[PDB]
């Protein structure tokens, strides 16, 4: 099976561990991940969807474009990077005349947007395409781990359009955590938003840290280990977020935030330095 | 003193239709059939930690009160977490109502100077988040190249950003000027 | 045409359409697919507005049922086939083998006092447990008991103590066939299960109950004795929340419609709870309230001046369980502008009305058409309310859709009306 | 029209619960159609003018019968009528005869002042006139709305205690046509 | 920062029953009975030239805000001109 890979902003540029995991445990399970070259921000919906939505579909048809080229669906890893480009999808795909105009942009680039390739999260491919029991196959460190899943707003919402999983109360992401060994714990207001989506976080710090404290402190008082995450501008957002509050509030919460992939690999013996630890700022 | 004539009443000065027929015409028309029940605010996490009221922005979207709408600050306290919608008795599509309030807002120069660096930054590199020397050498150090296969690689390809940029006139949304590479 | 007629179910709707048809002179049949008569009105405590107990009006009219000469009552069974048309319906019903003797048991009820196996109640709606052998409540007509073979397991010691030989395990279900000249069908309804609505969390959250689950609970003869207590510890609640529209005028459900008594009842069991329990704190999360009947708006008034009842405007957002089991109800306060998380020791849900279980295979079997809300349609929405499009069958009760006991009976009287003129006329 | 000038309003509204639901004029029953029928009026002006601009103030929408709802949602989503929840306070009627509506808007918690070409009132329902005579003529008791009593509210809606006489439609009580027609076949 | 983690929710800290109670108790018993409809707010000259809302004080009456009305400024714009109690449909 082959499939674009789209790389996003943050994983690339701040947290390279979670894309070099993603490249070793997709090739682990046979699946031909495709470099999508000169690819660039999907562009991030919170700033550029709430300035200009020609801009945004413009930008993300570009994105979208480029793997078209390569006639294979888009894969991404980052809920805000699959909301762009899943939104912009459909709305092309379903509407004539926005796909005119967003096609009479992209012309002078020397490109047209076709509607002929899907735009599929990493949660979603790892459990339709690869399924449980081979995931479980290849797991050879069972974990011992009590982890908190941040779901993000963006993967399974809006459902309507995405129909992925129920957004009330998902299971997808606790089960593929789970045949690693470790276990999804329940905590209040699991399905509560981490507060740096929208543009909150570049436009209101303390209100995102407000939302990223009360997600904190429901995830402590049920006891977790660790927070793991689908989406990397959750992930910036809590690792962050947590030295920000910190030093604002002086609140120590030293909860090490991990990424799917990054748990992932853990649970299938991957080397150390490959999951580039180094990149957190809190300590794993 | 408490006295102030115009902001305690709302008259027809304060109401601007075609505003609404703007939004409804570029695909927030459900606002219509909003019945004001409350669900969306009682979902919002923002409304709980900010003045932001998710119902009164949809019930002025309604009414007209564009002024009301695109100068508030609490307009940009939405995450877009679509938890209101994905409630909503009535089905409105409030995370459009409020993207398309925000387009509105941002035309009229209610743009937060971080939001506009953001922009700037993906105008100069392609990425809302430009990596950095850090991240070069960890990429360097973990069997990555030392930049991704990325806008950063490839100069047509930010090129071709940039001519979309350009092609929409985000660049003078934001006040971008080429010729310095600045705000 | 022939001048007999069949009643479908055996409601409030239906019993009063099966008497103004008996004493008009006709012989009718009725058929009640549950083991007793009385419908959902049975089961209700009182009835707003007047707080009137419903069985001590409802029980004589049973007893007239059950004694009535120019009534053939058949419970337990169901309609399997009609076929032909106005004036000549050929009926086939199967009567299910209660395995106890009708003409036999005195309903005296010592076979359930030795019955060893308990089952669930199905006129407790899932809070109430009976023997595997049971009737279903003291007012039963025809008092008489029923086992249910999914949880017997024949140790006989019914069949030991009956005095009357009235068990029978041997029993089998009969065919019976009747020749009717019209139908009025007065099924009822069924309580929307609110388990789909995962932010609520009934069937999660422990004190989360339903308002007819409040209604058997609230009944002194109820499976608690008519007392209000908490499913988790058996203590009576200090705080109670009522949420309206809970199944009702709900799109992400497909429910765009009113269920039309959920404010009234739910104000009715407000003030039961707080006559029960003067000290309780009882608040109504609603979007409208719907007091449109003759002298709803003043049991309105009443439930907010006399007893104290809060009324906040608010369609709740969650119900969030504590880990003490207390409940905390999220939701805008729309007239104060603001969220509020308040903490309640007791939520009811106000379900709304749905379409009865096999509503759709009667309806098939018959022939009927349905309106968009699910329930029978009528031949005209203003002019023939009781009337269907299938000549000599008519509708009656909430059968038609929701509605509350008064409007019930005077669309049963008038589909007996409407049923007898044909009759009347012969031809 | 308008009755000043023989011309069409561009604006009109419409104010729910007048004459019910007010303890001021000793009315403080539901008049049970005014929603409805207020409603369908205001559907009928938009289908007849659809440039006008309708708006309604209402205190609940008790939209409660079959296929009520989904009218209530049509009124908005097909013929954009605007709901205003909030009573009136007052009606002004300005030197160039257009009335200004000076109400709360509660769901926003501020006060409006809004221009309109022409004001409906909801007015509710009330017993005929000359009823008095007839119910002492016949000997029959009214309940407290002044409308004729039934004999029992939940079991006996078109009887009344005294035998032989029965009642059939608004005579009972404020309802709908079919409410009525099923009142009038039961007590046949 | 528009952040504010007191003013923006109503929880049991903010309601004191004795203060509602205390109220009731000392003439204001109908306060129980307001229906929110809106007229007192409508009618009100001082509502709409200051940020005074009547219609809100009789409900933060009636849930028990005493500290968000005893503190409030705006409690002190009522000329007690009673037009709001003449209009009022309920009596209060
Ligand atoms: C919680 C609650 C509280 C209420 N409180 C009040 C109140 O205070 N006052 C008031 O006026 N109204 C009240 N109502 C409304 C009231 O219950 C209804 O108006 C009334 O019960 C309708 O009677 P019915 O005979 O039409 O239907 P039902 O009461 O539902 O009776 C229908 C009968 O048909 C039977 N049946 C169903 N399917 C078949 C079949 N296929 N074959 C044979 N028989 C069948 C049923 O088992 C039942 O015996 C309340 C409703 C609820 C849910
Ligand atoms: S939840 Fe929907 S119907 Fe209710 S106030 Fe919000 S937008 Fe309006
Ligand atoms: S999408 Fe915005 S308005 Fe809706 S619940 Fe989330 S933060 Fe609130
Ligand atoms: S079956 Fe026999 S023991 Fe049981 S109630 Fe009937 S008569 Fe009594
Ligand atoms: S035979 Fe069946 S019904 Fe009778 S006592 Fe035994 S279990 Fe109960
Ligand atoms: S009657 Fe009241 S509670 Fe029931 S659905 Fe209608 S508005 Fe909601
Ligand atoms: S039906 Fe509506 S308008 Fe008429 S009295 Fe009742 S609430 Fe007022
Ligand atoms: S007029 Fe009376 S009922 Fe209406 S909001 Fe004011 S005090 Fe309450
Ligand atoms: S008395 Fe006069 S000033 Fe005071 S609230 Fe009433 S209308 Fe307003």
């Amino acid at each position: 099976m082959e499939i674009a890979y789209f790389l996003g902003c943050i994983m690339n540029n701040r947290y390279p561990g979670i894309e070099k995991a993603t490249r070793v445990l997709f090739d682990k399970l046979g699946i031909e991940l495709k470099d999508m070259e000169g690819a660039s921000c999907c562009p991030a919906p919170g700033v550029f969807g709430s300035f200009d939505k020609t801009t945004w579909a413009a930008i993300a048809a570009r994105n979208i474009t480029i793997a078209e080229d390569m006639g294979a669906d888009i894969m991404t890893e980052c809920n805000g990077c699959f909301g762009s480009l899943f939104e912009t999808n459909h709305l092309l795909k379903e509407d004539e005349e926005m796909k005119a105009k967003i096609n009479e942009i992209l012309k002078e680039t020397g490109r047209e947007y076709k509607g002929e390739v899907n735009v599929r999260h990493f949660a979603e491919v790892l459990y339709n395409d690869v399924g449980l029991d081979k995931l479980s196959e290849l797991v050879e460190k069972p974990l011992n781990l009590n982890v908190a899943v941040h779901y993000g707003c963006h993967f399974l919402k809006p459902s309507d359009e995405i129909n992925i999983d129920n957004p009330e109360r998902p299971t997808i992401l606790d089960e593929i955590v789970e045949v690693t060994g470790a276990k999804s714990v329940e905590y209040k207001d699991k399905m509560m938003c981490c507060g740096a989506g929208g543009g909150v976080r570049s436009r209101d710090l303390d209100v995102a840290l407000d939302f990223t404290r009360e997600k904190l402190t429901n995830m402590k008082e049920a006891g977790v280990d660790a927070i793991v995450n689908v989406c990397p501008f959750c992930h910036l957002q809590f690792d962050v977020g947590q030295m920000e509050i910190k030093d604002k509030f002086g609140e120590e919460f030293d909860i090490p935030v991990l990424h799917l992939a990054q748990l992932l690999g853990l649970a299938m013996g991957l080397p150390k330095e490959d999951l580039v630890v180094d990149a957190h700022q809190v300590c794993v | 003193t408490l006295l102030q004539r115009e902001e305690n009443i709302i008259r027809k000065g304060n109401i601007d239709k075609e505003f609404s027929e703007k939004i409804k015409a570029a695909g927030g028309d459900s606002l219509e059939y909003c019945f004001q029940c409350g669900t969306c605010t009682g979902s919002c996490p923002s409304g709980r930690r900010t003045p932001y009221r998710v119902r009164q922005i949809i019930r002025k979207a309604n009414v007209g009160l564009k002024d009301e709408i695109i100068s508030d600050p609490t307009l940009w306290m939405c995450t877009t977490c679509y938890s209101c919608q994905e409630r909503c008795p009535r089905k409105v599509k409030i995370v459009d109502v409020v993207k398309l309030a925000r387009n509105e807002a941002a035309k009229a120069g209610f743009m937060a100077p971080a939001h506009k660096a953001v922009g700037s930054f993906v105008i100069k590199t392609g990425h809302g988040v430009p990596i950095n020397d850090a991240t070069m050498e960890l990429r360097k150090a973990v069997g990555l190249g030392e930049l991704p296969p990325t806008t950063h690689q490839f100069p047509e390809a930010l090129e071709e950003v940039q001519k979309i940029i350009k092609a929409t006139g985000f660049d003078q949304l934001i006040g971008y000027n080429w010729e310095t590479g600045e705000l | 045409v022939d001048d007999k007629a069949l009643v479908i179910g055996g409601g409030v709707a239906g019993i009063q359409a099966a008497l103004d048809l008996a004493d008009m002179g006709f012989k009718t049949y009725m058929v009640e697919k549950r083991p007793s008569i009385s419908g959902r009105m049975g089961q209700l405590d009182k009835t707003f507005p007047t707080l009137d107990c419903s069985m001590c009006i409802l029980a004589p009219k049973m007893v007239d049922v059950g004694k009535h000469d120019n009534i053939e009552l058949i419970t337990y069974a169901e309609v399997k086939e009609v076929d032909g048309y106005i004036g000549n319906f050929k009926v086939k019903i199967e009567k299910k083998p209660r395995y106890i003797d009708e003409e036999l048991c005195t309903g005296c009820g010592s076979c359930v006092e030795v019955c060893p196996i308990e089952m669930p109640n199905y006129f407790d709606e899932g809070i109430g447990m009976t023997k595997a052998v049971y009737i279903p409540f003291p007012q039963a007509v025809p008092l008489c008991a029923t086992i249910d073979k999914d949880y017997c397991i024949e140790c006989m010691l019914c069949d030991e103590v009956c005095e009357r030989g009235a068990v029978k395990h041997d029993q089998e279900p009969e065919e019976i066939e009747i020749e009717v000249g019209t139908i009025i069908v007065a099924t009822g309804y069924d309580a929307y299960d609110p388990t789909e609505k995962l932010e609520y969390g009934y069937g999660r959250h422990t004190n989360v109950i339903t308002g007819l689950e409040l209604e058997r609970m609230i009944n002194a003869s109820g499976p608690t004795d008519g007392k209000v207590l908490k499913p988790s510890d058996g203590e009576k609640p200090k705080r109670v929340a009522f949420i309206h529209c809970v199944g009702s005028r709900d799109e992400q459900i497909g429910k765009p419609y009113c269920s039309r008594v959920c404010c009234m009842y739910i104000m009715k069991n407000a003030q039961l709870i707080k006559d029960k329990m003067p000290d309780t704190e009882v608040t109504l999360y609603y979007m409208d309230i719907r007091a449109f009947g003759k002298g709803f708006e003043e049991f309105y008034k009443r439930s907010q001046e006399k007893y104290g009842i809060k009324f906040i405007r608010g369609r709740p957002a969650e119900v969030i369980e504590n880990p003490d089991l207390t409940l905390t109800v999220r939701s805008e306060d729309t007239l104060l502008g603001k969220v509020t998380e308040y903490d309640y020791d007791m939520v009811v849900l106000g379900v709304g009305l749905v379409p009865p279980e096999g509503a759709e295979t009667l309806r098939q079997t018959i022939g009927l058409s349905k309106s968009a809300d699910g329930f029978l349609m009528e031949a005209h929405p203003k002019l023939r309310p009781v009337d269907t499009l299938t000549d000599g069958v008519y509708l009656a009760g909430v059968a038609q859709g929701p509605k509350d006991i008064p409007d019930a009976v005077a669309q049963a009287s008038g589909a007996a009306a409407r049923a007898a003129i044909p009759m009347v006329k012969g031809e």
